[PDB]
């Protein structure tokens, strides 16, 4: 829904109040998306390098 | 009359979700401990001022508080909106209506 | 500038504002307030005037400085006053004697941290990787310093804590003339082998393409060194700093330890119970001491705020627009046409070279001010443990 | 950068945030030196007089303590050092938590314990001893015993009084 | 009765629960301890002095001088020339 | 244009206040080395015997 982004997608715990989009934590990272499909809150994490 | 706002008027300034941080939000606010005016429904309906935003605190038991009517000169010029509680559903409209000395209601 | 003087939020919400280097005869709730005190560094409203003289513990400055009582501000007080009766024909001489025991506290080293020399910069963009070919070799430049940092860092871990070449074991009965180390000793309970005022110590404190670099030495190692040390320290006394480890019972060395300062080695064999008795009270008082009082460890926390401030800064400085019109490389490369978008891309990227380079040398002083600290409490270890001072 | 101007500073904003660590460093810098100098000099948890008869075995300090004549209260040497040296657009210089007074009176606390109790002083009570005896001891520790001294004090007296004048005057 | 404020421009200080939900607020320009939260980012303040800004006084109106500069020429003459 | 030349001023001036801060950060630390100097000096010469 316009928040474009890259990572691995993997399921959460989190509870959102019923009128939030997306979190995030600190310098605009986003750590929590709900598909609006489904309305289930998910996780990103970033892809794995070194 | 005037009335003391001690610390009303805070709303989520955006969609976003946090969990334990210290955020700064520059923005609209009614600033802490500030002056309210205080209007009687005894024997008011006077024309307010909008000014970039508003602030409504209604605390009558009684089921008289029903709506509201914004414009920019109140007449059919220009558009107007409208918000009417009918006790079970809300409507709402945008288009104009001819201005008149008293308000009302019917049912 | 102005500044707010405070007594803590905890006690009260009351402060005095003080204006630097104004004399405030314009000094537009606070705008008159209490009585306005000019000094030689602004003035302050606020708080009142007295004419005492104490200790303080909040400067102000120019010789004067305030405290909360409301709050008053006066003159701070050397300390006190006391003449000796000098003569010359008398002298003093001590009858009675006391055994303390203190604590101090030193860092030796840092988290390593390394960052990505093309990742911070792009973003996953080839225009941005084929753009940044053109500045030389700036890559190398600032990722061979981070390097260096790290492997000073670890040098200096193992040159201050390793200096025994075995390890020391205590026997398994101890008795000690009397005096009681249980406190010091590890603790078989525990998984880690750790004492009860390490333990104490250590609940005491609480990607962009930058990465922390796990330490080579882990705490299991350091807490060995540590007892090691101080099981050595215990049973061969000094010898074991110079040669072999040579066995010693505890009341002797102690004999020798008070020769070695002057008084003979009577006096602590006819005062053996009094010294115990003193000094298993004195290790009893450090234990609550470090356990009830805290901010005794501000050295530690003030270098690990740092750092994370730091790193903090620097990760946020990377939403900055630099001049631009977007904060995001590939909405921009995505949305306009590329003559412009190289300036763009070339306004991004010197921006942000600035900023690595700002962070690069803060980093580097950092690490020789921590080095050189370091290798004072080295010094230290080496001099007023293995041996007498 | 600006000089209070508006546009001047609506483009700086876009810079992002950097002068906040350019003034945390500068006030670091400010807290670093004003402990230095504290830790440097406050060493003594008392302040010590000498007493008004000064008969120091012969010994002359009266260059090097206090002169109850002047507003300062500093000694002939600090003048001396005092005299011998001498020196708006958003900058400003703060001025030291510690005043000269300060600084000439824990001197003096430090001269005067030196000067009577010996090093007793710096472990803990103020102990008193005459001066000779503790020349005494501190030729004892270098390797000389204490049997020259006793024999040879007017010789020691004057040739310290004759240092210290000749430096006084070198200075 | 129905009061009714007006909302202005200021700038805040929200510390969010776990739940994600607001629970304290601490205005910026009402006194000087709320300018010393919002520099420390905290809602505690420990003992000691702090720096949170800086002021300048504005100007009040503007002056400006310039010569006599009294050399009129007869520029104002022809115009009134008999012939 | 006057932004251009905005600009111009802003980044000179920028660097010349990063050299000074640079320059006088390496000089309190020098002079800190020394302050540490002295202070262990007077402290093992004064208050005993070398
Ligand atoms: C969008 O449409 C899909 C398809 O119907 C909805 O998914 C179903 O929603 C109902 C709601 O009662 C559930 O009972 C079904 O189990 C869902 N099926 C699947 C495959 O998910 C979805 O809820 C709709 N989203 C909305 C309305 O927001
Ligand atoms: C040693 O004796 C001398 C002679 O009395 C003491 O000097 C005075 O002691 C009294 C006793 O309290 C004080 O009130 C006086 O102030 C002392 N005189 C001066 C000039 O200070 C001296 O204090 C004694 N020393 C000890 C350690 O008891
Ligand atoms: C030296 O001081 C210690 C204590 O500081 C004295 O020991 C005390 O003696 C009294 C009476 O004998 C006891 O009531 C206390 O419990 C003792 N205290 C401790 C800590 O053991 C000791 O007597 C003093 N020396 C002399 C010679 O008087
Ligand atoms: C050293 O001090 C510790 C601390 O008190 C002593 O440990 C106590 O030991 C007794 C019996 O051994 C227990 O009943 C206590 O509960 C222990 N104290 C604590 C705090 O747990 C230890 O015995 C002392 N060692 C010597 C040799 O006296
Ligand atoms: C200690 O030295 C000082 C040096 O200033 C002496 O003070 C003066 O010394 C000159 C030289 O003889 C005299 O003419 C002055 O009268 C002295 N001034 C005073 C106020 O006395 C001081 O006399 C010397 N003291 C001793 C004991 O030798
Ligand atoms: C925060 O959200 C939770 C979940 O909706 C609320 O419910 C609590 O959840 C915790 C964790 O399982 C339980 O221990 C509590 O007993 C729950 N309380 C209730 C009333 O159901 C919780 O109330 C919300 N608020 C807080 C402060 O936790
Ligand atoms: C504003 O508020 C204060 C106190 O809340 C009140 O005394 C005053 O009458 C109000 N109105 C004005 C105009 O000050
Ligand atoms: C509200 O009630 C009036 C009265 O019957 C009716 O005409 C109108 O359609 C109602 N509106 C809604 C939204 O229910
Ligand atoms: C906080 O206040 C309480 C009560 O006044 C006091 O007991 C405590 O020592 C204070 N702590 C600090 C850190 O100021
Ligand atoms: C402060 O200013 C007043 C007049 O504004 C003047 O009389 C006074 O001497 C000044 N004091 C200082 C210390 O500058
Ligand atoms: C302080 O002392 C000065 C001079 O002795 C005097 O003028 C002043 O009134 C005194 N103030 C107080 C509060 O004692
Ligand atoms: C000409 O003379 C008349 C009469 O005094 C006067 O009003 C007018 O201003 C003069 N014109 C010029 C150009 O001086």
């Amino acid at each position: 829904n316009g928040l474009t982004g890259t990572g691995v997608l993997t399921e959460s715990n989190k509870k959102f109040l019923p009128f939030q989009q997306f979190g995030r934590d600190i310098a605009d990272t986003t750590d929590a998306v709900r598909d609006p499909q489904t309305l289930e809150i998910l996780d990103i994490t970033p892809c794995s390098f070194g | 009359a005037y009335t003391n706002s001690f610390t009303r008027g805070v709303y989520y300034p955006d969609k976003v979700f946090r969990s334990s941080v210290l955020h700064s939000t520059q923005d609209l606010f009614l600033p802490f401990f500030s002056n309210v005016t205080w209007f009687h429904a005894i024997h008011d309906n006077p024309v307010l001022p909008f000014n970039d935003g508003v602030y409504f605190a209604s605390t009558e038991k009684s089921n008289i508080i029903r709506g509201w009517i914004f414009g920019t000169t109140l007449d059919s010029k220009t558009q107007s909106l409208l918000i009417v509680n009918n006790a079970t559903n809300v409507v709402i409209k945008v288009c104009e209506f001819q201005f008149c000395n008293d308000p009302f209601l019917g049912v | 500038g102005v500044s707010v003087i405070t007594p803590g939020t905890n006690t009260s919400n009351q402060v005095a504002v003080l204006y630097q280097d104004v004399n405030c005869t314009e000094v537009p709730v606070y705008s008159t307030g209490s009585n306005v005190f000019q000094t030689r560094a602004g003035c302050l409203i606020g708080a009142e005037h007295v004419n005492n003289s104490y200790e303080c513990d909040i400067p102000i400055g120019a010789g004067i400085c305030a405290s909360y009582q409301s709050i008053i501000a006066y003159t701070m007080s050397l300390g006190a006053e006391n003449s000796v009766a000098y003569s010359n024909n008398s002298i003093a001489i001590p009858t009675n004697f006391t055994i303390s025991v203190t604590t101090e506290i030193l860092p030796v080293s840092m988290t390593k941290t390394s960052v990505d020399c093309t990742m911070y910069i792009c973003g996953d963009s080839t225009e941005c990787s084929n753009l940044l070919l053109q500045y030389g070799s700036f890559c190398t430049q600032l990722n061979r310093a981070l390097t260096g940092i790290a492997v000073e860092q670890d040098k200096n871990t193992q040159e201050v804590f390793a200096q025994v070449k075995q390890i020391y074991k205590t026997p398994p009965i101890k008795d000690f003339g009397g005096f009681n180390f249980s406190q010091i000793l590890p603790d078989p309970s525990k998984p880690s082998k750790r004492s009860f005022i390490e333990d104490l110590l250590f609940n005491k404190v609480t990607f962009n393409g930058l990465t922390v670099l796990p330490p080579l030495l882990t705490d299991e190692m350091i807490a060995q060194y540590t007892s090691a040390l101080l099981a050595g320290t215990i049973t061969s006394g000094w010898t074991f700093g110079a040669g072999a480890a040579l066995q010693i019972p505890f009341a002797m060395q102690m004999a020798y330890r008070f020769n070695g300062i002057g008084v003979t080695q009577n006096v602590l064999y006819e005062n053996q119970k009094l010294i115990a008795n003193q000094f298993n009270s004195a290790i009893g008082k450090i234990q609550d001491s470090l356990s009830s009082t805290a901010s005794a460890l501000g050295k530690l926390q003030d270098v690990v705020n740092q750092n994370a401030q730091a790193l903090n800064t620097l990760v946020k400085q990377l939403s900055s627009n630099f001049g631009a019109i977007s904060s995001v490389l590939n909405d921009i490369l995505s949305r306009l046409d590329p003559p412009e978008a190289e300036v763009q891309i070339d306004r991004l990227i010197t921006g942000r070279l600035q900023s690595l380079q700002t962070y690069v040398t803060q980093q580097l002083i950092r690490a020789a001010e921590i080095r050189a600290s370091a290798n004072l409490a080295a010094t230290k270890m080496s001099e007023c443990v293995l041996g007498q001072s | 950068i600006c000089g209070d101007s508006t546009e001047c500073s609506n483009l700086l904003l876009q810079y992002g945030s950097f002068c906040t660590q350019l003034n945390r460093a500068l006030t670091g810098i400010a807290v670093e030196q004003d402990k230095n100098t504290q830790e440097v000099f406050a060493q003594v948890k008392q302040i010590y007089k000498t007493p008004p008869i000064k008969d120091f075995g012969g010994f002359n300090f009266s260059q090097i303590l206090p002169d109850p004549s002047k507003p300062s209260k500093r000694s002939f040497i600090e003048d001396l050092l005092f005299n011998k040296v001498t020196l708006f657009n958003g900058l400003t210089v703060l001025p030291p938590l510690l005043t000269d007074e300060m600084i000439a009176q824990y001197t003096s606390a430090l001269l005067a314990g030196t000067i009577t109790s010996g090093w007793t002083f710096g472990a803990g009570a103020a102990l008193q001893i005459p001066f000779a005896m503790q020349m005494a001891y501190r030729f004892n520790g270098i390797g000389v015993t204490q049997n020259v001294l006793y024999e040879n004090q007017k010789l020691i007296a004057n040739q310290f009084n004759s240092a210290i004048g000749k430096i006084q005057d070198s200075l | 009765a129905y009061y009714v404020g007006y909302l202005q421009p200021r700038t805040f200080l929200l510390k969010y629960n776990e739940n994600g939900t607001i629970t304290d607020a601490v205005d910026c320009a009402l006194d000087p301890l709320s300018e010393t939260k919002c520099t420390l980012k905290s809602f505690t303040v420990e003992k000691g002095i702090y720096q949170t800004s800086n002021f300048r006084v504005q100007p009040t109106e503007s002056i400006v001088r310039f010569p006599n500069i009294t050399n009129l020429c007869p520029f104002g003459e022809v115009f009134n020339a008999t012939r």
